[PDB]
């Protein structure tokens, strides 16, 4: 055949693959964790937009730490041959480098190691997202008026909000994050590559929100998310 | 509006 | 006119902007850090692709942690009118969340506050890139054979390397992630998006290099960036 | 090949 070019991931497989939701909005009395309302919201707007991306999308809802470790490592046992990718979303409270089940905090870390290239050999060389809508710290941003390959490759942390910093969550239309992904998703996925989608819901979530409260402490305050990227190639959700 |  | 689109950065002001290298290759002594042989080769060709890139390149040499930060200081207190963008390259030792001057360590925050939305006001707006050629811990990876807007908005963390991993260079060559980044801004600036240059240089990090070493337990180590995007539009180093 |  004529010259081939190799900078994107492909994308034909039979199956796009899974979309594991795991939307967390009652936590143990116990734990002293608030109830997150609008998460329901946020659950149902990515089944909906990764649905019409034609993944495979399984919701869970209130998951223990226990149950959360075991939904992960047993998806990673899964046979992925016939997926092109693989997708997990994490809605829950958080805190740098941790998310919460019901009962108590996970590492990300362990949650991701179970799909590493040398551990789920189904899913090397194919891109795995992980979507995570939780705090990573309780800074508030006040804004501004104006042949081997790495076992960590071809991961892609999309973060709601930058390091250090607390995400927003409106209890009526979802999180801010969650809210402008399924938009750009929505608009987008047949149009652009997924940085480009990534960066877009980084000007929305930037530019269009701002929180309201009747704390000073809390009112006023500004969300950027922040796109963690280990891929090796484009990614485009349609194929030719 | 809520915190995470 | 006729529709206008903003989905890019404008980047046609007088000057591209301020590109500075510091290269820290000589530690004092108490300090018990190793030189760090071939970061000179990087200098080097740092200055070289920036300079064609048109940035006002400053390389800096030996700096210790005082200097660091007085030079950032400084630097995010001249006016950036007329400058498109914001570049400062790190060569050092370094620890998650840390670079470290000749004479000690330097929080990767303090240095890029000074930058932030609201305390460089002319740079607010416009991308501000960090490029960390530096270790981020100690793992080492096996690899498997195959109108307000945030004060953290418009930062681009270009690692050379993931999470709580070293980060390699070759004492005759250069570092992986240096070599890779001045080959693929050489071959793609003209062409290409940002996130999609440094996305082929996690393909060329990943791909092209693979560990030597005598020691069992540094031998046959890969590595893949981490390209870590606050921004909110696309970055185009060329103009129309 | 070092590391930093």
């Amino acid at each position: 055949s004529g010259i081939s070019l190799d900078n994107s991931y492909k994308m034909d497989y039979p199956e796009m693959g899974l979309c594991i939701i795991i939307n967390n909005k009652n936590f143990h009395k116990s734990t002293g964790m608030t109830s997150r309302s609008g998460t329901d919201v946020d659950a149902a707007n990515l089944r909906e937009t990764f649905r019409n991306l034609k993944y495979e999308v399984r919701n869970k809802n209130d998951l223990t730490r226990e149950e959360i470790v075991e939904l992960m490592r047993d998806v990673s046992k899964e046979d992925h041959s016939k997926r092109s990718s693989f997708v997990c979303v994490l809605l829950s409270h958080g805190e740098e480098g941790i998310i919460f089940g019901t009962n108590g905090p996970v590492d990300l870390k362990k949650i991701t190691n179970f799909f590493r290239g040398d551990r789920c050999r189904s899913l090397t060389g194919k891109p795995k997202l992980f979507i995570i809508q939780a705090c990573r710290g309780t800074e508030l941003d006040c804004g501004i008026e104006t042949h081997k390959i790495p076992v960590e490759a071809d991961f892609l942390y999309a973060y709601s909000t930058a390091p250090g910093y607390y995400s927003w969550r409106n209890s009526k239309d979802g999180s801010w994050f969650i809210q402008s992904l399924c938009a750009m998703l929505k608009q987008y996925a047949d149009k652009l590559e997924f940085m480009h989608i990534l960066t877009r819901v980084n000007r929305k979530v930037a530019t269009e929100f701002e929180s309201f409260s009747f704390d000073a402490t809390f009112h006023a305050k500004k969300q950027i998310p922040c796109i963690m990227s280990m891929l090796t190639k484009e990614l485009y959700f349609y194929h030719h | 509006d809520e915190v995470d």
